[PDB]
């Protein structure tokens, strides 16, 4: 299904001036992209 | 193989030292380090310290004919164990350690003791959190007067804390459902004796076929483990639907639903009915085995039925509420309600007894009449279960005891309380061969000098009792009266005033006020049974007997009739029984042949059901 | 001969039993293995396979091609059917159709997914599946906090509040900008009321109001 | 006048006896 | 799956048969050598149960017996006659030395492993050959240990570890490695050692068993494949061929006669590795050792035939069914007498 | 009326005892400390490195025992401050 098109926006925490968070990890780390390609539906799966 | 030398004992013969090997053939001879190491034992267990194998021969004969062997033994004397000497770091556990090694001073020296105690003193570690204990020990010889003294070097390590507990078979159950089983909370010291409870807890729920404990180290730390388990789940319940629709019943059908597991969700569900031209029925059966999180349970079930002529209806309801109170133990309570009404009931000296003790009086020999009470009731129990499977159990015992009584207030004043006890004794390291008991028992009266209602009675009899009998045939027979029925036309002839003259015996079974039934099985392997079938069916052989009895039967007004009162006319009956788990579920397929037997008793040597009890 | 089989199988697939396209493909595999259609015939099998629901087929046929493709034009195309594939063996149509939530279940094959799709992403960046990987890629983060939310909400319950302080601080690192933090954040606080750790108290009250919205 | 459909599931038609089976 | 030919050979000259008698159940289906011995006009004989007796060696009549078991002496290994002593090994590494007038117990010792092979007497010394390797020196009189020698013991095969020989002093010995040696006598000092064979089949192919001694020459034949012709001071080779087999071989007339592993029989000449003559009449059907009796060849099989085989060019002369049940030791004849025991307790006299 | 009910002892924390409380000094490195106490379960996420280190049992149907430990150190791993709170208020 498409149902995972409507994740919800992630939205990064901030600290309440003076004390931090810890350190986080390298693991999960997602990359900024462009966004050029289609999605869901519209997008052909066969192979080429 | 044709023979086996073993050659330098003084103190044995080889008739008996042989009788431990395994061999006794052509290309098996890889085996025989099994044999030797047996020797090993064998004289070892005996105090034999000097004892060792110089060589070993194995040899052709001509032509591959077949093979000798031949094993040369050095056998020397007999040494005592004079006292054990424990050192090292023993962590403030030294009584313990010392409790279990305290030896009888003269006891002959056994190497497997020795074995034992070190296996004892690591499990004892375990249970403090020393996940890795370093136990070593070794012999000193004295061989001036045959003396040898054990030395155990001890060094308990660190104590280890769990870090996190996963889980990686969990495809359909909520994750809570596994945690409410661990007695080992995170955050707190390793037990081996608290990790251990999980691996019987996760198989009493019945919804797995196997559970794989493990430990492993956390690489970043020389004192945290994760705990994995590993589970495999049974697909559990079942949903069924037919069709009952003809030209002789009109449109019918018959539908039901029935699991032990809801969605994973741990709640437990049950409903059926079926409705066609001659009765009606349903039930709806649902239970929370975790209302609270500390284990309390609660549930309950809505059912009504009728049936036409005699004709009849009742309904009602159950809530109940229970709880453990120890690790093995539990109770339950509850309350319910039941409606019941009669017409056109067949004349019976039981069932006329009855309703002369409430009150009642029905016309001699009429079919005309009715009967109808409102009774509330208290129901209770207990249980006790430390088996060790959801389904084939391999040891351990169940109770289980049940009741009810009336309240004040409701229209039949009784009570009844039955006990449906099994135990399990494996005979068998592999647990293969296995004795099995089963008992039940069960009475039950009226109060105020009031009768017990007929339609409450107890029956015997079927395969989910006693095997080979046909449902409900063992007990006492009903008796009817000679006259007001509307079949006289075409039929029983002692109903119809026609052809009824006098008091009739019958084959139709009324029930009984009280019941005893007992069996033995043995549970065994067989050839036949591949790996597909090793884990799913089980093959066993029995012994059953049971006897059910008429409390307050009057044989002093009916001379021409068996007498009901007296309890010793037990039947029985023998046989064997495969029992599959099948993907439908656990099916039952016996045959038996009844060997005791009494008039009036009806046979069904080849029974078969669905199982999924028992 | 290999002709006839690769146009059955390729009407199937335009508009076909999936079934039958597979059986034409299993024969030309089996007949013809070393033929210059197996470029094709093997992505028309994952590709099948993945139609058809055979997970376990699927994940073997990808493992064979890869290994017999150390680099290939389309190799992106494979990892990301597999990522697919991973993706598929999470639900059920019965949790689905009861609106279950099936953050609760484990979750190994989101791990397996979430691994697939971040190498994916990052060997290939100019790739042409990448929004939709990033938009998986959101989905199953937050698949993940749901899991470890679900567990502290338990611990809180039975009591064992240091478990709970430790798994709250794991997602803390490895989930710091998902909702399931933002839910957590309160079980931290409750869990150190419960013990005299007032001062702590006072840096998750702090945090919780400076993030409140 | 009567099918396996799959494993846990039965079918069948069998005036009839028609039925289903379906286990988890 | 093999043929056992079954040939018309003619019972040339009617070898008469002189009677029969029987000790006991026999050796059976157990693999051993424990043959009986003929020593002044008196046949020793023995069972596995412990029972020895002497019997009339003209008329087959008992004339003593003896029983040496209360378990089963289980006694193996043959008998051996010389002087005045009777050696008997066992499988229990206890030798008994009975006298030759009343074969009452003279004494016995514990040598360590099975005695599998014949006990053999020289100029005041018993050579037991046992099972695990060990050569002991016994002393005749009295059982004591002179000295012992031991050789390595490969995995492989019992074949009757053959037992040693003697000469001029030294003892002539070998075994399962494909080795011969000779040890001096007086003191278990090792003269010489030498390889006979090899083999790649080091899990697969046999190794040995007789060896004799001729005119100096020493004359042995290993299992795979090597009958050679090698010196007496040295482990010096005179001459090889690739000839090989278990059953111990006729030396006499200056020609070699020999059985192989598939029952063939070959004779040879004893100058080299050259063939005179082969029969395959008998091939594939177990044959016991041959012995050479009033000019010809007598072999046995399995099946309880007599073969007399002419010594010239191998003509079959005659055949025999004597014992239905089959031979496994090898006959023995002395003095015009051909002795013979059956697989099972009943020996034969011809 | 809950009195009755069975429940599982409950531990939490790490083992503390006063026989290794009476070790840790004032100028012992984090290594020196984790070696006799053990590694800490719990530590400040979000600040210095302060270590705790809480001993909890709950047995069925008791009160709550509890001690906790509160280790302060420097960013040069220099321990600066211990604390305890041998009961709760």
């Amino acid at each position: 299904d498409e149902a995972y098109l409507e994740a919800a926006p992630l939205a990064e925490l901030h600290a309440p001036a003076g004390m931090i968070l810890p350190v986080t990890s390298g693991d999960y780390a997602i990359p900024v992209t462009n966004g050029s390609g289609a999605v869901g539906k519209a997008l052909d799966i066969r192979p080429p | 193989i044709q023979q086996i030398n073993i050659v330098g004992n003084h103190a044995f013969t080889t008739d008996e030292l042989i009788s431990h090997f395994q061999l006794r053939r052509k290309y098996q001879k890889q085996k025989l380090a099994g044999d030797l190491e047996t020797l090993r034992s064998y004289y070892l267990d005996r105090g034999y310290a000097r004892f060792n194998i110089d060589s070993t021969q194995v040899s052709l004969t001509p032509d591959k004919k077949g093979i000798y062997v031949t094993v040369n033994i050095t056998e020397g004397d007999q040494y005592k164990l004079s006292g054990v000497e424990v050192s090292g770091n023993l962590a403030g556990h030294s009584a313990e350690i010392e409790q279990l090694t305290k030896i009888e001073p003269g006891e002959l020296y056994n190497g497997t003791k020795v074995t034992k105690m070190e296996d004892d003193i690591k499990k004892l570690l375990g249970r403090y959190g020393y996940a890795y204990p370093r136990v070593q020990s070794m012999p000193e010889i004295n061989d001036a007067d045959k003396t040898v003294k054990l030395r155990v070097n001890v060094d308990a390590g660190n104590r280890f804390y769990v870090r996190k507990i996963r889980f990686e078979g969990n495809d359909t159950s909520k994750d809570a459902v596994l945690r409410r089983e661990m007695r080992q909370m995170e955050g707190a010291w390793l037990g081996s004796d608290l990790v251990d409870q999980g691996k019987e807890r996760l198989n009493r729920l019945g919804f797995f076929e196997t559970v794989d404990t493990d430990t492993q180290r956390v690489p970043g730390s020389p004192d945290q483990v994760d705990v994995v388990y590993k589970v495999k789940e049974r697909n559990t319940g079942c949903f069924n639907f037919g069709i009952g629709y003809g030209t002789e019943s009109g449109v019918s059908f018959q539908a039901g639903v029935q699991q032990d597991n809801w969605l994973g969700t741990g709640y437990a569900v049950g409903i059926n009915g079926t409705k066609n031209d001659y009765q009606t029925y349903a039930e709806l059966s649902v239970t929370n085995p975790y209302f609270t999180v500390d284990g309390v349970s609660l549930g309950g079930r809505l059912f009504y039925n009728d049936f036409q002529a005699y004709t009849n209806k009742s309904y009602g309801t159950d809530v109940t509420l229970g709880f453990p109170i120890n690790e093995y133990n539990s109770l339950r309570a509850g309350l319910g309600y039941v409606h019941n009404s009669l017409s056109n009931m067949q004349p019976q000296v039981a069932m006329w007894r009855y309703l002369y003790s409430m009150g009642e009086h029905p016309s001699t020999s009429d079919q005309d009449n009715s009967f109808k009470t409102d009774d509330f009731t208290f129901n209770y129990g207990w249980t006790y279960n430390k088996l060790d499977r959801g389904y084939f159990p391999t040891d351990g015992s169940r109770v289980n005891l049940t009741g009810k009584v009336t309240i004040p207030g409701s229209d039949n004043e009784y009570y009844k309380v039955t006990l449906d006890t099994a135990t399990y004794v494996p005979i068998d390291d592999d647990h293969k061969w296995v004795v099995l008991g089963r008992t039940r028992w069960g009475y039950g009266d009226g109060l105020g000098g009031k009768e017990m209602p007929f339609y409450e009675n107890f029956y015997a009899g079927g395969s989910s009792t006693v095997r080979g009998f046909q449902s409900n045939t063992i007990g006492p027979k009903a008796v009817y009266f000679p006259q007001a029925s509307n079949y006289d036309p075409d039929d029983y002839e002692c109903a119809t005033q026609d052809g009824a003259k006098d008091l009739c015996k019958s084959d139709d079974a009324v029930g009984g006020n009280a019941m005893a039934v007992a069996s033995l099985e043995f549970i065994t392997p067989t050839p036949f049974i591949s790996d597909k079938y090793a884990n799913s069916v089980r093959t066993s052989f029995f012994w059953d007997m049971g006897t059910v009895w008429d409390t307050n039967w009057d044989s002093s007004q009916y001379s021409g009739y068996p007498d009901y009162s007296d309890p010793s006319n037990i039947r029985m009956s023998a046989g064997i029984a495969l029992q599959w788990m099948s993907p439908l579920g656990p099916l039952v397929f016996s045959y038996a042949q009844p060997f005791k037997k009494y008039d009036g008793d009806k046979a069904e040597q080849f029974q078969f059901n669905i199982g999924k009890t028992w | 001969p290999p002709n006839e089989i690769y146009a059955t199988a390729q009407q199937k697939l335009q508009d076909g039993n999936w079934r039958q396209a597979i059986t034409q493909l299993e024969a030309l595999d089996n007949r013809y293995p070393f033929g210059p259609y197996s470029q094709q015939v093997q992505l028309d099998l994952i590709y099948a396979y993945y139609k058809n629901a055979d997970l376990p087929l699927a994940q073997a046929a990808i493992d064979r091609f890869i290994r017999l493709n150390p680099t290939h034009p389309n190799i992106d195309y494979v990892m990301y059917m597999r990522g697919l594939t991973n993706m598929a063996l999470d639900d059920s149509a019965l949790q689905g159709f009861f609106g279950v939530d099936r953050s609760d279940r484990d979750p190994q094959h989101a791990r397996a997914a979430f691994s697939d799709f971040s190498k994916l992403v990052r060997g290939y960046p100019n790739s042409q599946y990448t929004t939709d990987a990033t938009k998986r890629l959101v989905f199953l983060k937050d698949r993940l906090a749901k899991y470890e939310y679900s567990v502290a909400e338990y611990y809180t319950e039975r009591g064992a509040w240091v478990a709970v302080v430790n798994r709250v601080e794991g997602m803390l690192r490895d989930y710091p900008d998902t909702q399931a933090t933002r839910d957590a954040l309160p079980l931290m606080e409750n869990a150190y009321r419960q013990m005299q750790m007032n001062a702590q108290a006072e840096k998750v009250a702090k945090i919780i109001a400076a993030n409140s919205s | 006048l009567n099918a396996e459909i799959r494993d846990n599931v039965r079918f069948g038609l069998e005036a009839v006896n028609a039925n289903f089976r379906y286990c988890f | 799956v093999k043929m056992s030919p079954l040939p018309t050979v003619e019972n040339q000259f009617t070898p008469t048969t002189a009677w029969s008698t029987s000790v006991g159940s026999g050796i059976g289906n157990f693999y051993s050598n424990l043959h009986p011995a003929l020593a002044d006009n008196v046949v020793y004989a023995a069972d596995r149960a412990g029972l020895v007796k002497a019997l009339n060696a003209d008329d087959g009549k008992e004339i003593w017996s003896v029983s040496l078991a209360e378990e089963p002496a289980l006694l193996s290994g043959g008998v051996t006659v010389s002087g005045g002593h009777v050696y008997i090994g066992s499988e229990k590494a206890q030798v008994y030395a009975l006298n030759t007038s009343d074969g009452t117990v003279a004494w016995q010792t514990k040598v360590a492993g099975e005695a599998l092979s014949r006990p053999v007497v020289s100029d005041g010394l018993v050579l037991i050959h046992t099972s695990n390797g060990q050569l002991q020196a016994l002393n005749e009189a009295d059982g004591a240990v002179k000295w012992t020698v031991n050789l390595d013991m490969p995995s492989l095969s019992l074949r009757g570890e053959s037992a040693p020989t003697t000469a001029f002093g030294a003892a002539v010995v070998g075994g399962d490695n494909g080795r011969v040696s000779a040890v001096l006598m007086e003191q278990g000092q090792m003269i010489w050692q030498q390889r006979i064979s090899q083999a790649t089949g080091s899990t697969e192919i046999d190794r040995l068993s007789t060896p004799v001694v001729v005119n100096g020459v020493v004359f042995a034949l290993a299992y795979n494949g090597n009958l050679t012709a090698l010196d007496l001071r040295s482990g010096q080779i005179m001459w090889k061929r690739e000839l090989g087999s278990v059953n111990d071989f006729i030396v006499d007339g200056n020609r070699i006669y020999l059985v192989d592993q598939n029952d063939r029989v070959m004779a040879l000449t004893i100058d080299g590795g050259v063939t005179l003559w082969t029969q395959s009449d008998l091939l594939h059907r177990l044959l016991t050792s041959p012995v050479l009796y009033n000019g010809n060849l007598v072999v046995g099989d399995s099946e309880g035939y007599l073969h007399w085989i002419n010594v010239e060019d191998g003509r079959f002369v005659a055949q025999q069914k004597v014992d239905s049940s089959g031979f496994q030791t090898e006959p023995v004849a002395a003095d015009g007498k051909l002795l013979i025991q059956a697989k099972d307790g009943t020996v034969y006299s011809i | 009326l809950e009195r009755v009910v069975y429940r599982p002892d409950i531990n939490q924390g790490n083992y503390l005892t006063a026989n290794d409380v009476s070790k840790i000094r004032v100028g012992m490195t984090q290594q020196q400390v984790a070696y006799a106490l053990g590694t800490p379960l719990m530590s400040d996420p979000f600040g210095t490195n302060t270590w705790f280190y809480v001993f909890r049992q709950q047995p069925g149907h008791e009160g709550v025992t509890q001690q906790t430990l509160t280790l302060t150190f420097n960013s040069s791993g220099v321990l600066t401050n211990i604390d305890n709170k041998p009961a709760l208020s």
